[PDB]
């Protein structure tokens, strides 16, 4: 009847949170662990984990477990803070082809200058 | 919805700002007396400016599942832009 959801240790960078929505509608919000009571036959419990990563981590992985049960829910993280531009592969006029195209930004070669390497 | 950073200077410096910040990369965005960093911004400020949709840059985090007994899933990858949750449902029942 008293089922509660944890995860192992982890590094300071991730945090996790529980929202069990236990039964008869109960609904307990952000806490450390997942907790219910009760549980009838066949009666499924959902808790929503919310992790937040406070800075780009290198992945790695971990575990979610109901104490008192065998069962693992294997979590992989990664991290999501890369930005996937356009780049100048079919244009040789962009940043008048003197220049690499990053995100909207012209990087020009060397001897080359102006916000579109069109200057020198 | 709120963006505070500083000088950035590419698109991952804006990212590395908050979970609200996005990046512009229209070309010729920046104006004469503006530095690279108004590129970065919340996405109602840069659709303000005249940023179209689809060149406004916004990692954002995703939860993807796979797939018993008492818990389901059994595996679960997560992409985090760091301060942005990532939210997906266990199930219990046994
Ligand atoms: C986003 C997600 O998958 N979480 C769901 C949430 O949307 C839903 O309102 C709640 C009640 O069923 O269960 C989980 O918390
Ligand atoms: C894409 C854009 O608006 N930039 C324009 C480019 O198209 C044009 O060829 C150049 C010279 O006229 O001036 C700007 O670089």
């Amino acid at each position: 009847s008293r089922v509660f959801l944890d995860h192992n240790a982890l590094p300071d960078t991730l945090k996790v949170t529980y929202d069990s929505f236990c039964s008869n509608g109960v609904t307990h919000r952000n806490q450390p662990r997942g907790d219910c009571d009760g549980v009838q036959i066949n009666v499924p419990i959902t808790f929503q984990v919310k992790v937040t990563a406070t800075e780009c981590i290198q992945e790695q992985s971990f575990v979610i477990r109901a104490l008192g049960f065998t069962d693992i829910v294997t979590v992989q993280v990664l991290p999501q803070c890369e930005c996937r531009c356009r780049d100048q592969s079919r244009d040789r006029s962009l940043c008048h082809g003197k220049g690499f195209l990053e995100c909207g930004i012209c990087r020009c070669d060397t001897g080359y200058i102006g916000k579109n390497c069109e200057h020198h | 919805q709120e963006c505070t950073k500083f000088k950035v200077s590419s698109c991952r410096e804006c990212i590395e700002s908050g979970p609200g910040c996005t990046w512009c990369q229209k070309l010729n965005f920046t104006g004469p007396g503006d530095p690279d960093s108004i590129r970065c911004d919340t996405r109602p400020q840069l659709l303000m400016r005249g940023c179209a949709a689809d060149d406004i840059m916004d990692p954002t985090s995703l939860a993807e599942t796979q797939e018993q007994k008492q818990l389901s899933p059994q595996k679960v990858t997560l992409y985090l832009r760091p301060g942005q949750a990532a939210a997906f449902n266990v199930t219990f029942r046994r």
